[PDB]
């Protein structure tokens, strides 16, 4: 028995060591559709069934999933991924005229938001083709009305904050899409997991300080929640 | 004047007399009154059938007050003293010798009842949070040392009046005229008051701190973090208490300690008090900021006030509105005041905070919930 | 190709009318008048605590005293059940596992999940540090269960709708089991070693043949995926649990439904299912937070284990019959009698 | 076991109308959510409408708004869609679909390419 | 798809054919079974505290 | 602290008091 015990204190002495180290990381995982523009985002910050990416910011270390070598019925693994800091979800924005790209992200994002193993996911929105939908827009292939009948009457909203040096018609319909996204999250949402639209391109620098930023506020609100602060 | 002074006083007085009256004179009249002492004053030789007039005593406590007067007793011829109207002992005239609490009782009646409420509320509560082993963590383990901490201040407030009721009680005031006012055991219970004070001001201290590390964004080991924690906590208030206690024994022992007449010998167990209080209010401040951005983010007032008023009994900062009201500079209505606002909020705010984070909290309700589902399973 | 089409229809009709000609009698009439079992009153024994994350998956030992755990912070423990002690900890390279399985000999343990590799580790090393021994490679999708044969044989099933057979000895795959149409998210291999059955997300069950490949049967009347399977111990039906939130059982030989376990109340998946020793009870794990212990005799429910603050991943029974151990999504393993 | 059978398929010049029948079979029809997906030639897998477990909600793709009603017939176990000023591409397979659990909102994998609870299909030519 | 029909036509032809004793002969093995190994599981009927070891 | 305060002001108030208390049974 006395040799038991020696090395139970062993061990146990090293699943102290072991639950510093995950304590103090953070766990994103990166979903998007193939064609999002997602491995050019991972080979930025930078067979086999999934991949790790670990960077750190701050001092602060992260870790970061990438899918890989699975099929598309995800509504087996995707529960996996419960206990995440957060979920990034790249969309393919300019993807819009399969033919309706957008709707099935839309779907895609609608079906996250009301699975209950996920009702406490934060989920970060990247939209994804800036550049891309700038010319689609502006050449005037768009159409974006056929597509989208409550397209008609949309008014740039008044607290638009568009970048200098913008068409009007440009931002409209950026925000346009943006605001079905964010008219689906902030339905019976119940204020326990958020969504943070951030549009983006493909090679943002800034990708690693949004998602880090984000994080930081996700940690801060549930430890203000536990204090029943908030 | 301490009543010990006085009683040294009147000693010294009785003494004189009686060594006076052996080496004092006959009046050199015949049935003169015999000089006798009544245990007010020296009464000498009387002339027959003539008043006796005496300068007044010097160690009565009003006797600065009015040094005038002479006390007058009647004399008869005989040589006895004239009896008084009606009553066997002899006539004597006072009156020119005799000197010209309720918001007290009224505070203690107020902060007894409340120190009461509040120990019986943080027992209660300490209890739940020690029941379920589900709620344990870091949060709740600082939370059960606040609750020890303001417990332990309520049981030396307790004894301390228990001991100035001694002290002054019937008994012990008659055999102190022939006691309790110079033992240890009264310094030792000062001292353990003035300890569990600063302890129960340094683990609000604590509660702020680990609080605002936390909304930091900053991680640190657990396990040596809350060892420095407790050490803090626990410890630090030593370091500032032990020298004055030492101060006290080596040039102003009297009284218990009960009484501080240097201003210097009392800053220290002062002014690390206020410290402590400045940086809680920096840290609700702080708290407040953060909270007011995330409600704006994402009636807002509604929310924020309450948010606000629930913060306010954790971190104490209630005290932060007389704080630096020096007690040198506390006269007329404003130190009654002070000590009525003090006096109750703090006794008060043990209940308030074990109410507010052990009964109202939602996890409490859902486990009290879960619990009598499952007792209802069978 | 509509022929092909109308020729599977018609063969599908010939199979049900098959089969209600073999009906004659319900279950039910049969234990009609069979001796109620009484309420049930098992209560927790131990706790085991030192996991970080959920677990999803536990087995037992052959000796009923040692048993392994698996979560998702990247580490494999075993627990001597009886003193509560640590015997061993594995640091996985990936974090992501799904399922854990114990040898019958105790020498090795094998554990897979989302990296799509079957790992074999050795607990009986020279200097005695476990060594990773071998990586079985192939699949093309999640690994969501293993079982070994012996110490040189092992069955895995993947969400890539296909169970294979591995040769321990060069990690070569030596057969490949198909017909399911969804992922397959569990198996169960008979008591003799010479058949097991699969539980894929198509609702439906298939029987298989571990010599020869080819499957045998396959039933239906499931409304949802199922999620867990497990033989009765005499190896002539087994049960199944599915999202519909049922539980049911078929046998073999009838080659169709026997009994559905169903409550009003219950509108929740089962995430597990065992038998006790003898088989006249079925415990299965809920995602409401709770087990529920069916008597398969009369589907009247018999009472229920309450205590898990998460929901229930896993569940399993001795050998013996001893001990009932359920792993939770809070990181506990809790052991009952 | 569950089955999907539809209806109403055919063929129909620009601007015609057309129903669509789905008898359905093998399970309790009034728990689970529907959709109707379509697959055009030469292209993935499409989602047109849904309706609720009751039938309040409904909810239709971008660009058939205003044009077909789906309605769900919960006593007779029958899902419609009601065609009306149909396009030349409009023509495709229709696959009558069920929602994979019940009593949830969440309706994953309606549309993979291997759904196992969807429909055999009819095909509605313009 | 032509292939994946033939199969399934084959697979649904090869399952056809297979014996099927009656259901009542199925109900009958398994409480024959469950009565004949009743008193080998702890669980159903507890046994006394000495020879529990999880005590 | 006013629980410090407080208790020096009652032992003021009782010192004079209690002195008061012990000349009025001296005089008696």
């Amino acid at each position: 028995e006395k040799a038991q015990r020696e090395a139970n204190k062993k061990i146990e002495k090293q699943l102290q060591k072991d639950k510093q180290v995950y304590r103090a990381t953070h766990r994103l995982l990166l979903l998007g559709a193939g064609e999002s523009g997602k491995n050019t985002i991972v080979k930025q910050m930078r067979t086999s069934g999934i991949f790790e990416t670990k960077f750190q910011v701050d001092k602060v270390n992260f870790h970061m999933f990438d899918v890989g070598a699975q099929r598309d019925e995800r509504r087996k693994w995707i529960q996996c991924f419960n206990d995440v800091t957060a979920i990034i979800f790249v969309v393919a924005s300019s993807s819009y005229n399969q033919t309706n790209r957008l709707q099935a992200a839309l779907k895609l994002f609608d079906s996250i938001w009301n699975n209950k193993w996920l009702r406490d996911t934060s989920v970060i929105l990247f939209l994804n083709k800036q550049d891309l939908l700038a010319e689609k827009v502006l050449a005037g292939k768009s159409k974006i009305e056929d597509y989208f009948p409550e397209f008609a009457r949309y008014t740039t909203p008044e607290d638009a904050t568009p970048e200098p040096g913008e068409d009007p018609r440009v931002t409209r319909a950026k925000y346009f899409i943006r605001d079905e996204f964010l008219r689906i999250s902030t339905a019976s949402g119940d204020g326990r997991h958020y969504c943070y639209p951030h549009f983006t391109c493909a090679v943002d620098t800034e990708n690693i300080r949004r998602v880090f930023n984000d994080c930081r506020d996700i940690i801060q609100r549930m430890h203000l929640r536990q204090y029943e602060l908030l | 004047v301490s009543l010990w002074e006085t009683v040294q006083k009147w000693r010294e007085y009785r003494r004189q007399c009686q060594r006076s009256l052996t080496e004092d004179p006959p009046p050199a009249t015949d049935l003169f009154c015999n000089r006798t002492f009544d245990e007010y004053a020296c009464w000498p030789d009387g002339e027959p059938g003539s008043f006796v007039n005496v300068s007044c005593p010097w160690y009565l406590p009003w006797a600065s007050s009015v040094p005038q007067g002479h006390v007058y007793r009647f004399c008869t011829a005989e040589g006895l003293w004239l009896q008084k109207d009606n009553s066997s002992l002899p006539w004597r005239d006072l009156s020119e010798c005799e000197e010209s609490e309720e918001q007290l009782l009224f505070l203690y009646i107020i902060y007894t009842v409340g120190y009461a409420l509040s120990f019986s509320a943080l027992v209660i509560a300490s209890a739940i949070l020690l029941g379920f082993r589900h709620l344990h963590c870091t949060r709740n383990y600082i939370h059960l040392n606040l609750f020890a901490s303001f417990i332990l201040r309520a049981l030396s407030v307790f004894i301390k009046d228990a001991a100035l009721k001694w002290m002054y009680s019937t008994a012990a005031q008659q055999h102190q005229w022939d006691s309790y006012q110079d033992s240890l055991s009264c310094r030792l219970v000062f001292l353990l008051m003035q300890y569990c004070v600063a302890a129960n001001y340094y683990w609000l201290l604590v509660e702020g701190v680990y609080l605002y590390t936390l909304l930091a964004f900053s991680v640190f080991s657990e396990q040596w973090i809350f060892r420095l924690y407790v050490s803090i906590g626990w410890g630090v208030p030593l370091l500032f208490v032990v020298p004055w206690g030492i101060v006290k024994y080596l040039y102003e022992d009297e009284g218990c300690w009960t009484r501080n007449s240097n201003m210097n010998y009392w800053l220290i167990i002062r002014l690390p008090i206020l410290f402590a209080i400045g940086v809680n209010f920096l840290i609700f401040v702080r708290v407040i900021c953060i909270v007011v951005s995330k409600l704006k983010a994402n009636d807002i007032k509604c929310r924020l006030a309450k948010s606000t008023l629930t913060l306010i009994p954790l971190l104490g900062t209630h005290e932060v509105i007389f704080a630096f009201v020096m007690d040198e500079h506390a006269r007329g209505t404003l130190r009654f005041i002070k000590l009525f606002t003090e006096l109750s909020f703090t006794s008060f705010q043990g209940l308030m905070v074990a109410i507010l984070y052990c009964f109202v909290n939602n996890e409490v309700q859902l486990e009290f919930r879960k619990s009598w589902e499952r007792w209802r399973l069978e | 190709l509509d022929q092909l089409r109308q020729e599977a229809e018609q063969l599908k009709n010939q199979i049900r009318d098959a089969r209600k000609a073999c009906a004659d009698a319900t279950l039910s009439q049969i234990t009609n008048n069979i001796d109620p079992v009484g309420r049930i009153q098992m209560r927790t024994r131990r706790t085991l605590r030192g996991h970080l994350a959920k677990i999803y998956a536990m087995h037992w030992g052959t000796d009923s005293r040692l048993l392994v755990s698996a979560s998702q912070d990247g580490k494999l423990i075993i627990w001597d059940s009886y003193t509560t002690n640590k015997v061993h900890a594995i640091p996985l390279r990936s974090s992501w596992v799904m399922t854990c399985a114990y040898a019958p000999s105790g020498n090795y343990v094998a554990c897979g999940g989302l990296d799509n590799i079957c790992s074999i580790y050795n607990l009986k090393t020279r200097e005695g540090n476990v060594r990773v021994s071998r990586e079985l490679a192939g699949h093309t999708g999640y690994l969501s269960c293993c079982r070994f044969l012996d110490d040189n044989q092992i069955v895995t099933s993947s969400g890539d709708t296909t169970c294979a057979l591995w040769d321990i000895e060069t990690g070569q795959q030596t057969t490949t089991f198909t017909g399911h149409t969804g992922d397959v998210m569990s198996l169960s291999l008979a008591p003799d070693t010479r058949l097991f059955v699969s539980g894929a997300c198509d609702a439906s069950a298939k029987l298989w043949d571990v010599r020869e490949g080819m499957c045998r049967q396959t039933f239906t009347g499931h409304e949802s995926d199922i999620n867990a399977i497990c033989f009765f111990p005499n190896g002539n039906a087994f049960a199944t649990g599915s999202d519909d939130a049922t539980c049911r059982l078929f046998d073999l030989r009838a080659d169709q439904e026997l009994m559905t376990y169903s409550h009003d109340n219950i509108i929740c998946g089962i995430t597990s299912v065992s038998f006790s020793k003898s088989g006249r009870l079925l415990l299965a794990g809920y995602d409401d937070f709770n087990c529920n212990v069916w008597d398969a005799l009369k589907a009247d429910r018999a009472g229920v284990l309450a205590g898990h603050d998460n929901r229930v991943s896993c569940l399993g029974v001795t050998d013996d019959g001893m001990a009932v151990a359920t792993g939770s999504w809070d990181s506990f393993l809790k052991i009952w009698n | 076991q569950v089955q999907l059978q539809e209806s109403g398929g055919g063929l129909v010049q620009p601007g015609g109308s057309l129903r669509l029948s789905c008898a359905a079979s093998g399970f309790t029809f009034s728990n689970y959510k529907m959709n109707w997906v379509r697959q055009a030639p030469g292209k993935g897998l499409e989602w047109v409408s849904d309706i609720s477990q009751s039938g309040a909600s409904i909810s239709y793709t971008g660009s058939v708004k205003g044009r077909f009603t789906i309605s769900r017939d919960n006593a007779k176990n029958t899902l419609y869609l009601q065609m009306n000023s149909l396009k030349p591409e409009d023509t495709a397979v229709y696959y009558c679909a069920r929602c994979p659990a019940p009593f949830t909102r969440d309706c994953f994998d309606v549309t993979s390419t291997t759904y196992a609870y969807r429909g055999q299909g009819t095909q509605v030519t313009v | 798809s032509i292939a994946q029909a033939r199969k399934l036509v084959e697979q649904l032809k090869m399952e056809a054919n297979i014996d099927r004793i009656k259901v009542s002969k199925a109900a009958a093995d398994l409480m024959a079974y469950c009565e004949a190994h009743a008193k080998e599981d702890p669980l159903l009927t507890p046994v006394p505290a000495s020879e529990n070891p999880f005590r | 602290h006013a629980e410090g305060t407080f208790t020096s002001d009652v032992s003021x108030y009782l010192e004079g008091q209690a002195a008061k208390e012990f000349i009025a049974w001296l005089v008696k």
